[PDB]
């Protein structure tokens, strides 16, 4: 997951 | 069907919360929304459930507290009430881009109780598809749609067991796949003990003096402590 | 598997559009006039302005709008007996078309029975399945009369419940499924509740003026508006 | 499919008549008196006017008429044995037009049970679309007493009812299809409930006034007199 | 299945009326007892219901006013009440031979309401054979046996249907042929809204001063004119 | 077909005949006594005098009498457990005529329930269809005791009154189409409702009287004397 | 096919007899005794004489007596767990008979349900037609209490009732067929109804009178003296 | 099927009374605990059922009156309650052996109503096995299970059947075997059962708390009179005086 | 199928107590939680149920009086409210290694009444693998899961049915494999007569002053003797 | 034709 | 259709 | 065969 | 298939 | 039977 | 056999  | 209780000590430690955006609200919930439960949020109109429905839906996408990396939601709404447009708001106060904060929640309209029970099985689906990506499921509302499709008497029967099939498949899901679980309900709380006992957690939301809202524990002592004062802004719940 | 992100149902409601009622002030309520994706409900006394807002709306869907809105048809069901072409004419003439073109533009039935009403729907589906952005509106005058009509006596209360949760359902997914505005009408004396996405009640105001309301919502001046009727129409 | 446009509609709306009671003050009351595409429905006590209505559009159907309608035939279907050509013969004496030509122009036929009643519409359904223009009016007196006789004990009801709106569509599909006035009588304890009142387009009340006048009122409307109307019954029929 | 007005103009200007034997009871009906129509008659015991129906049986073989030429009668019995005695003594009074009355009524025990519309199905065989023959149907009484078959509730929706069809074989048979139908009946008056509807004319019948009964039409307003004053003697039905 | 005239039936009444009941009052009361081509119904309290009647009328029934009666043959159905021939004989013994012949001219059974009742009804309509005009009386005592008992719990009481229905029509016909009289006893709580007061052509109240004497009256009929009649009850019977 | 003569059924009747009480005043209450060819039911409160009754009957059978009554044996079908020997012998004794030979011409069975009893019934049949004349008395003591046992809950109540309508139509035929007296004993609340009352030919209730008389009366007859009987109980059964 | 009334006298001659270890509740029963028949006994808590039932489980043993030989004990417990201590200490107060008093009585626990009448069959077995042998059959208690198996209604009716099937049973047990039957029952007042176990029963006890530490015994549905009554009390070493 | 009294006697010996952590509760207890018994805790809430729960499950792992040994437990949560982490402040209070604690408790989570009743049956498969292993099972709590899955009336027939099929299934486990049963259960004491009759010890708990808890036999006397006062800590019940 | 009584 | 007259 | 009646005195 | 709006006077 | 003396 | 836990 990359966060935003 | 057993562990021991290290094997599930194991699996408790690896328990989030989600941050409502609130420094008192996530103290009333001892660090914000819990994963490997239920929570029902319920209360009169303009209360804060839609405005802490989008909250989550961005700060869930957030690295938070203990350690907290962040991830997908899920969004299942029978009211028609979803806005991409407040996420973006959110967004631009917690300095994120809209795009990316959209690309990471999943929506489905239910139109029916059998419609949101098959939704929620390809949610189970999609957990398993890889386990990690998703730390959140919210479903606004949790049985607005039982009440719509069996509003006589004498259907009470079936009502009950498809709403207490559905509840103990939620309890499940948030279990095996370590997820928080957040659902707004309305009042008449509605649900009675099925309801009562699948949620972990129950918040009564109410108007505070001018802007502020107030959040309560259900069914606890009229204490200070059970209670937290949240404001209400274009950018989401906050301090 | 029947799943859009966040974005893609940002990029689909970007499509959304509003209808103007004729009155200013009444777009201002509704936030610019009857919304697409979501059903508008108006209920209301006799001579409140129901079917004098039902024909109006017949008109405008047909007028390009603000916001880009290019107009587009309308299929009217009504199972009151009381759609007026005429009524149609006058109020093309106050906006100066011509008649022919909007009579052209709206397809009409008229509904018998809650089952009969349930098939013209389906039949609505299919039409507006044949091609997307030709229609825009709606108008079901009236919701459910032939529901208490068909189901009157105690015991099948049931059935008449499950048939009118099922048409709304159905109702809710062309709406939205196809980017048209609902508009329906209703009598007065949590299925309509729920399925109704806005609920406007009107009522006489002094002289001839109306008077619009959010339905449900706390006694404020915001959540009302006044308009006005005349031989053209619902007007300021 | 099944779908017209608002301009077809229009066009066949313009093709809707009304046939006048008689009284002026009537059909002021109806907007030109009975109209055609519509049910219009009398209910009262005895003697309010139900019979001498049913009589007197009997004769007035046939007359050339406001709006350029010419006149036509009429069906009656009688379910308490109460037409009377009698009176015909009088009403045409008051309107100057013959016996034998009004009384050829009107065809009649009693029901004695629901279903014959229904085969009976049927019937006339075939009729008026043999060859259409022939016939302006169909006249049901009365409308649903057959279904209160078929059906008097409890727990038939869902099927008494089911019956009385296929009748009641099928008679609106009857008057709109074939460009008919229907005119039905009724009973009071009005009995039908929500189904006649919706399948009804108009609905009048049927009451006695001073001396011999009468009371025509529109049902469920708000106590005015603009929605009353004052008419007398003569051995003509009904008139001002 | 339809007539034209003017048909059934014709037809009823074949319309009889059959006297009672009393002046004031005549008057009260119009005329007497009317073809083409169920008079009922109820009342409690000794009212005069089976003096009337005997002196019916009597008075339908005499020619009488409005070129009545008379004819038979069929009784049909389902309370072992008829006695030809009682004909014997009404043919004395009105000086008529004994033997050509009683060969000129046709009679039958009902013992079962299927008993009962089989019956009818036989008179309406009879009838047919050769129209014009007979002119008076008799039952006496309606629908005993319809009490009696039908008892306990549960069949009480297969009761109302039975009797709704007998009560509607009953109007055809006398509307198609052209004879009067004259039925007594019980009280409690019983068979709702079936009876009430399928009767053209209904009379009760109750005591009046000394040895004196009095008719009244049913649900009729307190007035004299909805009554009328007749007397009962070994002779029959008479004035007072 | 299935009609007579009225003169054919004016032909066949004139064949119905009286069964005198000992009493010259009780007889006037009732026309000349007990009637054919009729059923008559008789109900009262304890001691009233149905039995009495019944037994009475068992002899009675088989003496020359009034308007040319021949006398005949006697059924008796008992359902009650009280038929005593010992009676028959102090009757006979009160007529003057012989005890073995009164006895051999009437035939008797116990019915134990309501259908074996309507079997013996349908062998007693069989034995006065083998020759008519041979019995003239059938006496069931009670029409209905064994209904009561067979049918005491209410749900099955449709089937009751459609039995009873049926048993009465079937008693009508064999009396009006074998010339005979059919009288029945009953109990009182009378019972039987509609179909018993349909079916029956008479019905008989009996209740005590001033000291040893009874009082029959006619069931339903007005507060008048000539409607009631005075008897007494003897060893002789009525 | 089903008819009798009177002068048969009178000649059948002539063999009726009668057995004593052993009260005067009962026995002619009862015009002899207990009849043959019919049924007589005791009903009343406790210790108003059923019992002593029954017995005081079990041992006045085998005696001959009035009207060339010339005694006989009895059954006994015993649902109340009542009947006890002794009193017989103490009965025996007033009588100035033998123990033995009275205790030898009594049979006895215990019925513990209404199917048994109804099956005990069909060999009380059996045994008097192995030879007729022989047993003059049949006694049930008590005639439908298993029958309350065995359908105590409503809605078995019609099973109930043909049940009884079926027994107690057999016991008529018994009795009628072998010309035997059937005594029988009931309980209050008298109980069965309709089908109990037209079954039993004769019905007793007793009561207590004064000290400790009894009182025997015609159930349902006017409140006459002649229609009741003042008797006593002793050691030596009733008197 | 049937027995003549001198068989059926010799056959009653066999009947024995089993002591309570109260005089005065003795003399209320006669002598004491009845053979070929059922004797019932119902109270509230701690009235003295289970004390009860365990004397009767020691005194049951122990030669008595009327000739009386003493024999073994079957026991079928739906209530968890016995406790061999008490038996312990009962022995003791009447001088006899703890492990013979325990080799005498047979034990089992019931868990449904279908299992106490499967035990009451193989009791009905060893009944017959020998006879003679026993003389007592306990059932603490009657019916809590058909209570609990049957607590809904629209099962009553087989829950009606099945107790009348098992009460008919134990008095074929008690009469043909010759042995006293003795069950306990609770009160819902008056006691559970209805006419079934009214009528099953031939001595129905009601056990009330008298003054301090006293009970008393009481016939059912018997007048209001003190004949009809005992006074006991209950010690370490059970029922006594 | 039956034993003598001596046999059961020798299996009685075997009966064991588990202390709860308070002197006086043991001493109401008779020495605290009795094996082949169910004992059943019921109140409101925060009144020890779940404290009451978790001490249990660390002293049943502890030797104690009577030559307790020790020995594993099973705990069947329908309420999602176990916590290790309270074991392990348990295990601080009585010096006992965490880990230790945690491998002897085995663990499962009910969703169903269904699934409560499989996993007992599993319980039971277990216990028989190996005899003198595990000495209690815990069960918080005990017909939630029914309420839920028959909360309509017309169902409660098979719910009351179910019931008691598991509750004899407890009483059979307890009593054959000599474990003592521990179940919570809520209050409206719920269940009727067949948790009150399956159940072998009942204890309400209620607030007492401050942070203090009372502890009584349910139906008993308004006695002291009947009632006991304990502490809650982080340490679990305590004096 | 009917043949009235006479 | 012709009128009446 | 027939009954005998019981007598001792 | 474009739409035409209605535009005369 | 031995009592349990 | 069954091992009790302690760390003490």
């Amino acid at each position: 997951f990359v966060p935003p | 069907g057993f562990l021991t209780a290290f094997e599930y000590s194991e699996k408790r430690k690896m328990v989030f919360h989600i941050t409502t955006g609130s420094q008192e609200f996530d103290k009333l919930l001892g660090g914000g929304i819990e994963s490997m439960a239920i929570t029902e949020a319920f209360g009169e109109f303009r209360t804060g459930k839609t405005q802490l429905s989008h909250t989550l839906c961005v700060t869930a996408q957030l690295p938070g507290a203990g350690g907290y990396p962040g991830g997908k939601i899920i969004f299942i709404d029978t009211e028609n009430t979803f806005r991409p447009d407040r996420l973006r708001d959110i967004a631009d106060r917690f300095n994120v881009d809209h795009d990316a904060v959209l690309d990471n929640v999943l929506y489905a309209r239910a139109y029916t109780s059998e419609h949101q029970m098959e939704l929620l099985d390809y949610v189970a689906a999609k957990f398993h598809e890889e386990a990690g990506i998703f730390k959140l499921l919210i479903i606004d509302s949790i049985m607005a749609l039982f009440r719509v499709d069996f509003s006589g008497r004498g259907e009470l029967a079936e009502r009950q067991q498809k709403l207490a099939q559905m509840l103990s498949r939620l309890q499940k899901i948030s279990e095996e796949y370590n997820v928080a679980v957040f659902v707004t309900n309305q009042m008449t709380p509605i649900g009675g003990h099925i309801l009562a006992h699948a949620s972990t957690t129950r918040i009564s939301l109410r108007k505070g003096r001018g802007e502020l809202r107030i959040a309560k524990i259900y069914d606890s002592p009229e204490m200070p402590e059970n209670e937290a004062t949240f404001a209400i802004t274009a950018g989401g719940i906050g301090d």
